[PDB]
């Protein structure tokens, strides 16, 4: 609500021009665009001290920027390629290194939109032997067959999002690691007391938000158009 | 100025033990220095910074860092590791009087205190099965690690730690699955070194 960036999530095809927008309300002279990749931290792309003024950072190739106003700093991918897939952050600074970051843009550049595919999601119920041995009960959610790797998984108990008792894999795995355009799979666990699982009124849902094609995109296959969507799977408690 | 160095992309600490994440800089004149934290799918939050005032800088949550010019260091410390401290930490430095440059980041993994491990491999069934299952290896202590499958039709995840707040109880697990007719939970983790006392129910 000082620094805002748009969009939040974007999937694009190789070769398209993409624009990310950063706006601020404080009118700081200094604005920045960074990208973040795993293992590399945040790397500066470009930065600007005034409407008249643009400066390269350490990784400027394949990008351009425009400082269209004191308040605004746009980042353009002229011709998007897959290795520009990253989380992007804009920032402002005062004259004393007081940084404010925007909340980020997750961008995935895919070569071939025909390969986009939503997840299939399944919930696997707790083992009787776990319940007897430990008096706890672990549900497992599996999301499989999805492309690209651009999802968010969450758990919902009796209609409310839960974070306690959850662990989700930090990265999906490749179903076919030899393939450049392999589909992905992700798993998550939710563990509760056996008492809570054994109540048949309790409802457990694993939700996967998938980011895919938009309504604007052409689709020529028979199979479902793989648009951004939510896929869930669910289970009710049981006392056998 | 020139750079900032964090070594080890992934580091461990025992739950309850001292947190120490190392950062060094190269700059002839002392720079300003910053530690940021990032949770999964979240943005950056400043923990503390050195801005040429006190050399011992205090931040939120018991975090502190001492600026030590003669060893060009600014190590981040916290008295005790809690499970909620699992995140990625970045040290950063002022550069060229006009920007902050970031280190590569270190992800902090907190090993839960498991006094009474109870390693087991369980088989779980699909809630609306057409005869589908997965295997759950769970309740081992952090001396165990899970290896990748050697069979390209068997999928095995990394170990993951959950904290059931309801019972103040943490546990490790990994998941394995396959479509193969030949697949059995007894064999799923045969490429991992598992505890000799792992429970394999009937």
């Amino acid at each position: 609500a000082d620094v805002t960036q748009t969009p939040r999530n974007r999937i694009t095809k190789t070769g398209k021009r993409i624009m990310l927008e950063c706006s601020q309300t404080k009118g700081h002279d200094r604005m920045y665009w960074y990208r973040q990749d795993p293992g590399l931290g945040l790397r500066l792309i470009y930065y600007s001290f005034d409407v008249k003024d643009i400066n390269k950072g350490e990784i400027s190739d394949g990008y351009s920027v425009s400082r269209q106003a004191q308040a605004k700093f746009s980042l353009s991918l002229e011709s998007a390629i897959p290795n520009q897939t990253a989380l992007y952050f804009c920032a402002t600074s005062d004259e004393s290194y007081g940084y404010t970051f925007g909340s980020g843009t997750r961008l995935t550049v895919v070569e071939d939109l025909n390969k986009v595919s939503p997840p299939e999601v399944a919930v696997f119920e707790p083992s009787e032997a776990e319940i007897s041995h430990t008096q706890k009960a672990t549900l497992v959610c599996l999301a499989t067959g999805f492309y690209p790797d651009h999802v968010e998984l969450s758990w919902w108990v009796n209609g409310k999002e839960v974070h306690s008792g959850v662990c989700t894999d930090p990265q999906p795995l490749k179903e076919q690691p030899a393939l450049n355009d392999s589909r992905y799979s992700l798993s998550s666990r939710l563990r509760v007391s056996a008492t809570f699982w054994q109540n048949p009124r309790n409802h457990f849902r694993c939700q996967v938000q998938f980011y895919g094609l938009s309504e604007n995109d052409e689709w020529t296959q028979d199979r479902a158009k793989p648009v951004t969507q939510i896929v869930s799977a669910e289970a009710w408690g049981r006392a056998d | 100025a020139q750079s900032v160095t964090q070594l080890g992309s992934h580091v461990s600490v025992s739950e309850g033990a001292l947190v120490l994440l190392r950062c060094n800089y190269s700059s002839s004149v002392p720079p300003y220095l910053f530690w940021y934290v990032q949770y999964p799918n979240q943005g950056l939050q400043l923990l503390l910074k050195y801005t040429s005032a006190a050399t011992l800088v205090k931040g939120i949550n018991g975090f502190e860092a001492e600026f030590k010019k003669s060893e060009t260091s600014f190590h981040l410390t916290k008295p005790s590791a809690h499970m909620s401290d699992a995140a990625e930490y970045f040290c950063a430095v002022s550069e060229q009087d006009d920007k902050i440059i970031f280190g590569k980041g270190t992800r902090l993994h907190i090993l839960p205190n498991i006094q009474n491990p109870d390693p087991a491999v369980y088989q779980l069934r699909d809630s609306k099965s057409s005869d589908k299952s997965v295997c759950l290896f769970t309740d081992f202590d952090s001396q165990t690690n899970v290896s990748q499958s050697k069979d390209s039709d068997v999928y095995i995840t990394d170990k993951c730690v959950l904290d059931m707040r309801s019972m103040d109880f943490k546990s490790n697990s990994a998941v394995a699955w396959s479509n193969k007719s030949d697949f059995a939970c007894a064999n799923a983790f045969n490429n991992s070194i598992i505890p000799e006392d792992t429970f394999f129910p009937s």
